[PDB]
């Protein structure tokens, strides 16, 4: 439902 | 002959991709001379995603907080600065693989070839167009932020796009190489929907010009129309207006084919009204707006 | 999310593209180690093209009759020999940008990236498939002979195609890197016609899996079908029969979606007999068969 | 109505 920033988090 | 969706050879850009890691967040950077460019949301943790204070999040960072990696070699960061939504990281070593390049900002309807990477390693390349709502329809998974979209003229790579995020609709958004987003977007994880999408009218004419060169002829119309009358019917089916510049840019193809641009408009009017009647154009049952007049000329004329 | 026609980064192949000129005929050459491969009709004049004997034409040419140019470097040819439809030119300088390569011969239904070149300079990349009738549907103009098709495993370039010619229908024919043509074709400007083309069934199925991973699901159904009953009706709509190996390689695509292979085969059975009824799959109004099961894992999974 | 070899001739 929301925007996804497409770096690699974790 | 034939007509294909075709990208630029990504060789000169393949030598410019590096890995960038602040903390445990990882993405890609663009290594040009002694500067690395990348999105600013690399300084964000998994938590600061709703409303992140990139200014307040960057003051706490120092040079040794950015692990820039070019293959199996790490580049010492000696300076960092934020500029709009991108971060520029100065490094102690100038890239030996830097080609001639410009930082351009493209208009809606112009094309560029995206080289999608993950962890600084190029994965593939495809051509995309800037939709009227200033998004693109690419193919990005996590770790794609930092990929660049570019056009190559001669021996110069005009960098024009850098990827950043994905909307709920699934389309892809980002900035230019100076951080200014393409459209009314922000680098926050909020519910965002672009503008209403229209059909790139000039490209559809350009794509129908490639079809006549390639043998397709059944959609042609003998009788002409006007720029005033076509734009009247153009917006009826959610098409961008046709300017006199659009006509001028199609000049090369109006010459190769012998069909006036306004004659091609009457054919587009008939196609819009009736459809294709289960027939195919260039192997497509839908009118394609993703090929600029330049993509058509470059692939048709010798 | 996102699924696109996507070619390998062509940089490793661009570093092998040279220009070859014999007499007045100019095409492209592939420079690997100290040997240059190129289509043999570079030794043909504009006259001896209908019914030429290349072994006759070859004895008439010696070493200094071939002019190889790699950028600003010209490679002195020291030897020449002929293997089927390609000429092997030994040169005094092994290519320093040589990647690790294998010469492979793909079978119908497999794909590869095409690097179109003119005067030895690459111009654009795109993705093609070896159609069942042993042709590809590329975009090739005059002087594009010698362009190569390839695949990159990771750091290894598998060259599997080399452009030669275009048929009257507008599709293109070529050889592997051992001069062996794909199809019943020969390198003579004569009345040659390709066999009737069929649809690569497993590539449509894999492409329907790529839609499921993206959220698209409407074409699916509750029915079941057998392999023999499916291939029967697949034959009915000029679709290739699905062998056991093809079902096997569709496995990892079935596993991640749970939709069994034969059950998605039942989805295809319903789409063949009814049609799409004005809807689009991944933005396409007709089934696409140029995306292998591999090409989908390379982009959607992971 | 025939094939064309696609090297550049003169």
């Amino acid at each position: 439902t929301s925007v996804k920033l497409q770096a690699e988090f974790r | 002959s034939g007509f294909r969706k075709m990208a630029f050879p990504s060789g000169k850009v393949e030598g410019c991709m590096v890995q960038v890691t602040c903390g445990t967040t990882t993405l890609n950077g663009l290594w040009l001379d002694d500067v690395v460019y990348c999105p600013r949301h690399v300084i964000c943790t998994s938590e600061d995603m709703l409303n992140p204070n990139y200014e307040d999040l960057l003051i706490r960072k120092s040079n040794h907080n950015f692990l820039v990696q070019a293959g199996n070699v790490q580049l010492r960061v000696i300076g960092h600065s934020m500029q709009n939504c991108v971060l520029k990281l100065k490094v102690d070593t100038a890239n030996p693989k830097t080609p001639k390049y410009k930082f351009v900002r493209i208009q809606p309807g112009q094309t560029f070839s995206v080289l999608a990477c993950y962890n600084g390693s190029p994965s593939g390349v495809y051509q995309c167009a800037m939709r009227p709502n200033f998004t693109i329809k690419g193919s990005f998974l996590n770790g794609s932020a930092g990929s660049v979209g570019f056009n190559i003229d001669y021996d110069c790579v005009s960098f024009c796009y850098m990827h950043h995020m994905e909307l709920p609709t699934g389309v892809h958004a980002g900035t230019d190489l100076e951080g200014n987003f393409y459209g009314p977007f922000v680098d926050r994880q909020t519910a965002q929907a672009a503008g209403t999408d229209t059909t790139i009218t000039v490209n559809v004419l350009a794509w129908l010009y490639a079809a006549v060169i390639n043998g397709d002829r059944w959609f042609l119309n003998r009788f002409t129309t006007t720029l005033n009358d076509f734009n009247l019917v153009a917006m009826k089916y959610n098409y961008e207006p046709l300017t006199q510049d659009h006509v001028d840019i199609l000049g090369p193809l109006s010459a190769q084919t012998g069909i006036a641009v306004l004659d091609m408009c009457a054919s587009l009017k008939e196609l819009l009204q009736n459809g294709m009647n289960g027939r195919t154009i260039l192997g497509s049952a839908l009118l394609e707006d993703e090929f600029t007049p330049f993509d058509v000329v470059r692939q048709c004329s010798g």
